[PDB]
């Protein structure tokens, strides 16, 4: 299948004076590298994280990654300056970066910027440029940043060239995890819907990777149309948690089992009846 | 100490000599490196500036290397003139943009020594345009060898040399003046001059 | 793209205020102020980035910058000390690096005005043996008995400067150096061909601007109030 | 935006049996948060925090957890603090939800 690979930087300025930035590092849902502002150099979060990087190709990346936190830095806090007294702290910048990767060769890079929450600029072709409804007073920033050919020409090559070839090698080096199959378990449970006499039937299903499943509450054959799946909760050794919840009159709960369908059961499915 | 190191301090070099300026700094990032000459008293005239990992630019009897990996570059001068004596500055710009900041070193001070081909080393004694009692010494056309002392007389004023060019003729000429309140005969007692010299009268 | 200052030089006393000005026709959103002394390289004090805007360089400290316009970006010493002596450089620039320097102010901080004095100015006509030794005349100027040092000395030739065979004293030498504010004197040479200063159309003028109190620096010493002005002397060429 | 705040645990919950419980805050910016896992209204010492990250929608997102043994008498919850809220939030853990 096709896999995003996302660079997500957050940094916070709370005055002039204090701010912090702070990296993490996705392929698909499994997270590869962190950057805590407290720390020097990127952590590595699987064995594999390097890729196919030699160890002077790493260190000339960190390197690189080393300087422009540093940099970065100075030129929010200029441009805050610049920008005076339009735009005051404290300030939230994120950066989402990186590469989707497509059978055959083929990849889309992209690095998008927001401002307090707001995605405000992205990188496209060899400049910055603001993106639909992004305030005017941007165009000043924007100006300066593009005066910089040094950035521009090492932006492009991270996203044309760096950021595929890098996630090619992730994808050998981290198959192994990235194509982990993990059985969910489920368990049942029920508490009052907030309707005299409703009961609210819930199925609990834990511990399954990859996401795509399938859960479902069955009066034998028949798929009970009410059944309302919850979101996606990540649990903390990267596995899924999902519940399937079922409003039903109380008294009605017998003949209602739940089923879930995953690609890691092999066709044995689990029914769960109350 | 600082974040750009400029070698030598200061040096003398002879007209016609080539000569080497060196500039080591540690700023980070260096989107580029500049140099300035400063003649005494004047402001700074940019000679070239450097942009690449490694580069090399020229600008007529200049020329200068960039190396980012070392954070060093080197300011050449083919065949010094007179005209080259200044402080050379190196200055590392930080970004490619107005975000950036200026990072000055300290400057190399070079003095080029002019070569006076025809020497005629002379005292002439001139007079005051109004009250003509008042004169001065011009002690003139000695060649770059000799020194100009102080006088030990500390009611006569000597001033050091100094380098003239007229240059429709392309002529230069070395000079120092004397004056007191005392004859021409005595005013450079205190140096060696020239066993030559020409005194008039 | 230039960039000009004013005042070029300024003789000021301890405790009083100096405003060095910097002008740029450029519409450049961005002025820096430095200076720079000896031993070190330009630092900057303040910078803006448009009119209202001021921000704080690396040695702020005793300086107070305006930019009451974009054209125009203003260092005020509040209460000027002998430690603001120094070379003050003004630069401007858009979006881009490059920044555009201005020529300089040169800005002296006395103590006190009390032995400040404007030069006597000399002119010395060459040598009838100078002339018939080389072809060649040489005229002398001689600035005497001035305090401080800022002078800067000039060749007229018919209303025009000249540099051309022109050489002045690297540094003024002092008329009494065993005295703590010693009085100076400053010598130039203009050396031209015979022929041209035997021409009697030929009008020569050395001038010394020479740098002192405004007419608004206070003045209680019987003495002419010594101000910044100039003093020349001229002659005409001859046979 | 006001945080929202999901408490689930990772295996099913069996009285006496030890178990790690989550606590999953969602939905919620500016990122700087505090976030508290009580057990009977007291702060459980050692709890694991994931890196902050965020969703497509640029909204911030952690994970809480931390190992415990449910009971019939003990109560479990998350406690969040948040500029967005003049109040802590509480949500407590309810296995039968
Ligand atoms: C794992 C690898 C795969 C690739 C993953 C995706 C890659 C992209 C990920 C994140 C972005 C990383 C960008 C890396 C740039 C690194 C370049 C660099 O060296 O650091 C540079 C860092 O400076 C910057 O570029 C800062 C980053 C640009 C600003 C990002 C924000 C863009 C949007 C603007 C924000 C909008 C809100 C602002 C308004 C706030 C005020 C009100 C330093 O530049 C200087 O040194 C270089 C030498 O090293 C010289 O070439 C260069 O001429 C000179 O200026
Ligand atoms: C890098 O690739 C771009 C075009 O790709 C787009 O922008 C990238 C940053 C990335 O986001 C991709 O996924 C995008 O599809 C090249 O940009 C073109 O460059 C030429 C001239 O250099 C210009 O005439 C085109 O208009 C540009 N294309 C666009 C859409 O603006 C860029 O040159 C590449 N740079 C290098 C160094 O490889
Ligand atoms: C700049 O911001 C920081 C972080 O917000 C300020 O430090 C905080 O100040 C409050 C007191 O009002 C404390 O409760 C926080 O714990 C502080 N946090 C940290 C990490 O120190 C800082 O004081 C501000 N600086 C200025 C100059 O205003
Ligand atoms: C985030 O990391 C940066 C970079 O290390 C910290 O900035 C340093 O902070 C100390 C003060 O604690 C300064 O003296 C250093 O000079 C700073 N380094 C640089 C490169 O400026 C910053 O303090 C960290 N932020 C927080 C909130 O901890
Ligand atoms: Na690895
Ligand atoms: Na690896
Ligand atoms: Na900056
Ligand atoms: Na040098
Ligand atoms: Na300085």
């Amino acid at each position: 299948k096709n896999y995003t690979f996302r660079c997500l930087q957050m940094s916070s300025f709370a005055n002039r004076s204090w701010s912090r930035t702070d990296s993490v590092v996705w392929l698909g849902d499994l997270q590869t590298h962190r950057w805590s502002n407290d720390s020097a150099t990127i952590s590595f979060t699987k064995p594999w994280s390097q890729g196919k990087l030699s160890n002077q190709q790493w260190e000339k990346l960190q390197h690189m990654f080393q300087v422009y936190r540093v940099s970065f830095t100075r030129d929010i806090q200029e441009l805050v300056k610049m920008m005076s007294p339009k735009e005051d702290y404290p300030i939230e910048i994120q950066l989402s970066a990186g590469c989707e990767m497509y059978p055959g060769n083929a990849s889309e890079s992209f690095l998008h910027v927001a401002f307090q929450g707001k995605y405000v600029v992205r990188f496209w072709g060899t400049s910055w440029q603001t993106v639909p409804g992004a305030p005017s007073w941007l165009d000043l920033p924007i100006k300066v940043l593009n005066a910089d050919q040094g950035t521009s020409a090492t932006v492009q090559m991270l996203l044309n060239d760096t950021c595929p070839l890098f996630v090619r090698g992730l994808l050998e080096a981290g198959k192994s995890d990235l194509e982990k199959q993990e059985k969910p378990v489920a368990w049942l449970s029920s508490v009052p819907s907030s309707a005299h006499g409703h009961r609210q039937l819930v199925c609990h299903v834990s511990g399954f990777y990859p996401k795509p499943v399938w859960v479902m509450w069955m009066r034998g054959d028949q798929e009970q149309q009410g059944t309302h799946r919850g979101d996606f909760l990540p649990n903390a050794d990267e596995t899924w948690y999902l519940q399937a919840t079922l409003d039903v009159e109380a008294g009605e709960e017998a003949g209602l089992a739940c089923r879930v369908k995953h690609s890691s059961l092999g066709g044995q499915d689990i029914i769960l009846y109350w | 100490k600082t974040q750009v190191e400029q070698s030598p301090q200061s040096l003398v070099v002879r007209q016609g000599e080539n000569c080497v300026l060196q500039c080591n700094y540690s700023v980070t990032p260096d989107n580029h490196l500049r140099w300035f000459k400063q003649d005494t008293g004047k402001g700074l005239v940019s000679l070239t500036v450097l942009v690449d990992q490694k580069d090399k630019t020229s600008n007529g009897r200049y020329s200068a290397t960039l190396d980012k990996d070392a954070k060093h570059s080197t300011l050449h001068i083919t065949a010094t003139l007179l005209d080259d004596t200044a402080t050379y500055i190196c200055v590392v710009g930080d970004r490619g943009s107005a975000l950036g900041r200026l990072h000055f070193g300290a400057g190399t001070q070079l003095i080029v020594i002019p070569d006076i081909q025809n020497p005629d080393p002379a005292v002439y004694q001139l007079r005051d345009s109004k009250s003509s009692d008042k004169s001065v010494c011009l002690f003139t056309d000695f060649d770059s060898q000799t020194n100009v002392s102080q006088s030990k007389d500390s009611d006569v004023y000597i001033t050091d040399k100094c380098v003239l060019d007229m240059r429709s003729m392309d002529f230069k000429s070395n000079s120092a003046v004397a004056w007191s309140n005392f004859a021409c005969a005595n005013a450079f007692n205190n140096s060696i001059i020239p066993e030559d010299t020409f005194f008039p009268s | 793209a230039a960039v000009t200052q004013s005042p070029r030089n300024k003789v000021a006393v301890t405790g009083g205020k100096v405003t060095l000005s910097c002008n740029q026709t450029n519409n450049h959103n961005n002025m820096y102020w430095y200076r720079q002394d000896t031993g070190h390289g330009l630092r900057l004090i303040h910078y803006s980035y448009g009119a209202g805007s001021t921000e704080k360089g690396d040695i702020p400290d005793g300086y107070k910058a305006s930019r009451p316009s974009q054209e125009n970006f203003s260092l005020i010493l509040e209460l000027a000390t002998p430690s603001q002596t120094s070379v003050y450089f003004c630069a401007s620039g858009d979006e881009g690096y490059t920044q555009y320097f201005g020529p300089g102010t040169r800005l002296l901080v006395l103590e006190d005005l009390r032995n400040v004095t404007p030069p006597k100015v000399s002119l010395f006509e060459p040598s009838k043996a100078e002339i018939s030794h080389t072809q060649k005349a040489t005229l002398v100027c001689l600035a005497t008995g001035f305090y401080p040092d800022h002078v800067e000395l000039s060749w007229w030739v018919n209303g025009k400067e000249v540099h051309s065979g022109v050489c002045t004293d690297p540094q003024p030498l002092k008329e009494q150096p065993a005295l703590n504010d010693s009085r100076y004197s400053l010598s130039s040479r203009l050396r031209v061909s015979a022929t041209f200063w035997q021409n009697p159309r030929n009008h020569f003028r050395c001038q010394v601007q020479f740098y002192g109190l405004s007419e608004n620096d206070e003045w209680t010493q019987d003495r002419a109030k010594p101000v910044t002005q100039i003093v020349s002397a001229e002659a005409w060429g001859r046979a | 935006k006001t945080p929202q705040i999901q408490v689930y645990s990772r295996h099913p919950p069996e009285n006496g049996k030890p178990n790690i419980l989550n606590c999953y805050v969602t939905q919620f910016h500016p990122p700087h948060i505090e976030i508290q896992m009580l057990k009977n209204g007291k702060k459980i010492p050692k709890v694991e925090m994931s890196d902050m990250s965020f969703s497509k929608d640029w909204s911030f997102y952690i994970l809480a957890h931390t190992e415990f043994t449910p009971t019939e008498t003990d109560t479990y919850a998350c406690r969040v603090k948040h500029a967005s809220m003049a109040e802590p939030k509480t949500v407590y853990w309810d296995r039968d939800m």
